[PDB]
RNA sequence: UGCCUGGCGGCCGUAGCGCGGUGGUCCCACCUGACCCCAUGCCGAACUCAGAAGUGAAACGCCGUAGCGCCGAUGGUAGUGUGGGGUCUCCCCAUGCGAGAGUAGGGAACUGCCAGGCA
RNA sequence: CCUCCUAAAGAGUAACGGAGGAGCACGAAGGUUGGCUAAUCCUGGUCGGACAUCAGGAGGUUAGUGCAAUGGCAUAAGCCA
RNA sequence: CCGACUUACCAACCCGAUGCAAACUGCGAAUACCGGAGAAUGUUAUCACGGGAGACACACGGCGGGUGCUAACGUCCGUC
């Protein structure tokens, strides 16, 4: 599952997740799975969805993952009180805004792309939509 | 003095036919000769060169005297010339090292100049 | 730290002194400096002494 | 392709969002040495024809003010997730 | 349990003290800064901690000037 | 790259004279000529000037790019500055060493009665 | 009054690079020598001096040329002050302000003082 | 005690919030005058190698700053006398 | 002493595309803040000095955030 090989800093402020996405076009492949909802995609979710769509295509065509989980999420252990420092990094997330193309695919029929992405979408916490490469 | 006087008589003359320069100022001149490693070889007292950095490898440090060099120019370079890196300049290894810097703006033009003085090739 | 306090005493015999620090190990030679003596109102040699 | 269009009275965010909340969208015609013309377009009409790859390649005619302006589609701002057009740049051919 | 952070220095109250067009007396600090974010223009001195101060009575003038487009502060006396 | 290197050498002093608001005796030297301009504090106005390209100075000289010629320009620019009543100047050596022809000019300029 | 060159400024890339020309009367440059003045942690390379046979080769200036850098609308978008609203982790409406990026396009700077050459 | 962030584009601003430093050094590493300009790589070159010093070019501060970080720094505040 | 073909191959630089950042910025608002000027309006609403205090456990709600699980009628700041 995806994770930055290095980071400048271990822990990151919670932040907020406002705005619409950058990277709203199918820029690499023919077909894309686009976020309609807003949220966090964990590295496990990204992997689960990748394995689903990959198995559907029977290792044919080509798959791009447009999102990368570069935000570390900390958690406090069970039965520890508030404070005493920030919790430990447990997993990595990508912040998703509406419009974000999550995955792209080329070298399959649309029919099979739609099925592969439907199987991937069922692994994700955010509402998605199938999209095609536009001429402009 | 032997080779300065011969540079302009013959070597300027021949190189002006070879490449067909528009001026003598196009001709390759021996600008300088630098003998990195010395004062019986050169006459000029050498300059003790020093380390630009430390290196984990040679057990050196920055500003350690790890070399020595002299920059023969003009009359004294001609008198030692008697005694290609890709823009005219040559370097001889002596089993010290030697360098001949030129105003030649080509690789064929440096070997034109040295070999016109009958430099061994 | 390493650096010890010293006084620079006026050579004019006014009693006037400056104070400074000195790395005694690296520099054991006595610090001597022309400084303004405000008693005689002249620059004179000052010389190191113990604080 | 022949697109019907009106000169936009109002410009800016409020005006533009009101257009799109009534199944229209703003566009701009610029290029040549004439002043830019800010136009409003019927959304469903243009969305239907821009489905064809010819819309973006061939010269189009904008019938605005009853006048025929020949243009190429220069840029399109799409809605981030919905299949809608926010804006089109047309360049006078 | 414990954390290895929990330190910070006192805030230094840097920044612009007199903005453009403000009438200052000579000696008045115009900006406190680290290094020369602003440079001393006409009738402005630069102190040892890069403090820019008025050397004349007059009005503060910020200007971008020279080949590096650096910010200068002057006093229009 | 001798001009750019010299303009780098010249800049500190020039900027200081601008800061001070000094009237500036600027010298320029070449291997053949030497020049002198008295420039106003603004930096944009030459008040008086004298050179060895000026035929009057040059026709009385042996060679225009020597210490003798430098002293001749020094006397000339100073004399002309004293006509306008420009007594107070600051010497801008313009990146050249205060030595030889530049010094010879400065010496003659002082000897006439410029106050630097 | 025009053209060329030098010096000093304004200005600080629409002004900078690249690439193709082009200039030596003057100016500029390289250049020519060094017991000298002064100089090289060695070297007249630089700095410095005494020069004027030679060349514009390099540099420099000038001219041309969008391959770049740079500048850059209009419109839309983002954000946002105030008031109001929702399904309130985020948005929307009224009103005011309104980018950044990108697009069309611009673009091979312009200008003051003094000096000299030439016409 | 210092530096950054949190800190909401003046200042200030909390938490057992997120990251690092200080408790010195230096009679030069201070003053001034004069001078100088970096990393890194490519091509060539005794030993010599990935990396020593030399030469040329590319590059243009990506170096440097007595010691953290930030802001500075070419007129250098960097380097030499 | 070397070399030469050769890779399920792993691949830096550079070039073109795509995103991401509290401790990134070749950009950059709204607001806020400082100063100047001018009306109207406001029981001087301002500043100084002096007599007398109280208070230094705050709470929730909105907005911007840290922390916590964008958990808490949680916790810690800013601002109303
Ligand atoms: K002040
Ligand atoms: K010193
Ligand atoms: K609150
Ligand atoms: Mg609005
Ligand atoms: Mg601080
Ligand atoms: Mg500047
Ligand atoms: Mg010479
Ligand atoms: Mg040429
Ligand atoms: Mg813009
Ligand atoms: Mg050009
Ligand atoms: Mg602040
Ligand atoms: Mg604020
Ligand atoms: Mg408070
Ligand atoms: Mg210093
Ligand atoms: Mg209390
Ligand atoms: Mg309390
Ligand atoms: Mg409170
Ligand atoms: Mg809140
Ligand atoms: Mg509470
Ligand atoms: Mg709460």
């Amino acid at each position: 599952m995806l994770q930055p090989k290095r980071t400048k800093f271990r822990k990151m402020h919670k932040g907020r997740n406002r705005g619409l996405a950058q990277g709203t076009d199918v820029s690499f492949g023919s077909f894309g799975l686009k976020a309609v909802g807003r949220g966090r995609l964990t590295a496990r979710q990204i992997e689960a969805a990748r394995r689903a769509m990959t198995r559907a295509v029977k290792r044919q065509g080509k798959i791009w993952i447009r999102v990368f989980p570069d935000k570390p999420i900390t958690e406090k252990p069970l039965a520890v009180r508030m404070g005493k420092g920030k919790g430990n990094v447990e997993y990595w997330v990508a912040l998703i805004q509406p419009g974000k193309v999550l995955y792209e695919m080329d070298g399959v029929p649309e029919e099979l792309a739609r099925e592969a992405f439907k199987l991937a979408a069922a692994k994700l916490p955010i509402k998605t939509t199938f999209v095609t490469k536009t001429v402009m | 003095a032997k080779l300065h006087d011969y540079y302009k008589d013959e070597v300027v003359k021949k190189l002006m036919t070879e490449f067909n320069y528009n001026s003598v100022m196009q001709v390759p001149r021996v600008e300088k000769i630098t003998l990195n490693m010395l004062a019986a070889i050169s006459g000029q007292k050498p300059l003790i060169t020093k380390a630009r950095k430390s290196v984990a490898g040679f057990k050196i440090r920055q500003g350690y005297p790890i070399g020595c060099k002299v920059t023969l120019r003009g009359e004294r370079m001609w008198e030692f010339f008697e005694r290609f890196d890709g823009r005219g300049n040559y370097s001889m290894g002596v089993r010290l090292d030697i360098t001949i810097t030129t105003t030649a703006k080509s690789d064929e033009e440096g070997r034109a100049l040295l070999a016109a003085f009958d430099f061994p090739f | 730290g390493i650096r010890e306090k010293i006084k620079l005493v006026s050579s004019a015999g006014t009693g006037h002194f400056y104070t400074t620090t000195k790395n005694k190990r690296t520099k054991p030679e006595k610090l001597e400096l022309k400084k303004f003596d405000p008693v005689v109102r002249q620059h004179v040699i000052y010389k190191e002494a113990k604080i | 392709f022949t697109i019907n269009a009106e000169v936009r009275k109002e410009q800016g965010k409020g005006a533009s969002r009101r257009l799109r909340a009534a199944n229209k969208f703003p566009a701009i015609i610029y290029g040549g040495k004439e002043a830019p013309l800010a136009i409003e377009l019927d959304h469903d009409k243009v969305m239907n024809m821009q489905a064809k790859a010819e819309f973006y390649s061939e010269v189009l005619t904008i019938v605005v003010d009853g006048k025929e302006i020949k243009v190429k589609a220069q840029d399109v701002q799409r809605h981030p997730y919905k299949p809608k057009l926010q804006h089109i740049d047309f360049v006078r051919a | 349990g414990s954390t290895r952070n929990g330190r910070d220095s006192e805030a230094k109250r840097l920044g612009v003290k007199r903005f453009g067009g403000e009438s200052v007396l000579a000696g008045s600090i115009i900006v406190r800064q680290r290094g020369t974010k602003f440079h001393a223009g006409a009738n402005v001195g630069c102190g040892r901690d890069h403090t820019l101060f008025a050397k004349a009575d007059g009005k503060v003038k910020f200007e971008v000037k020279g080949p590096k487009n650096r910010k200068f502060i002057s006093i229009e006396a | 790259d001798k001009k750019s290197a010299r303009i780098r050498r010249a800049t500190r002093a020039r900027r200081k004279l601008q800061e001070l608001g000094a009237t500036r005796l600027v010298v320029h030297r070449t291997p053949r000529h030497i020049y002198a301009q008295v420039i106003a504090p603004n930096g944009s106005e030459v008040l008086v000037a004298a050179s060895t390209v000026e035929k009057a100075i040059a026709e009385q000289l042996k060679y225009t790019g020597n210490k003798d010629a430098a002293a001749a320009v020094g006397k000339a620019v100073a004399e002309r500055a004293l006509e306008k009543g420009i007594k107070d100047v600051s010497f801008d050596r313009s990146g050249f060493q205060y030595h030889g022809r530049v010094q010879a000019l400065a010496d003659a300029a002082r000897e006439a009665g410029l106050q630097f």
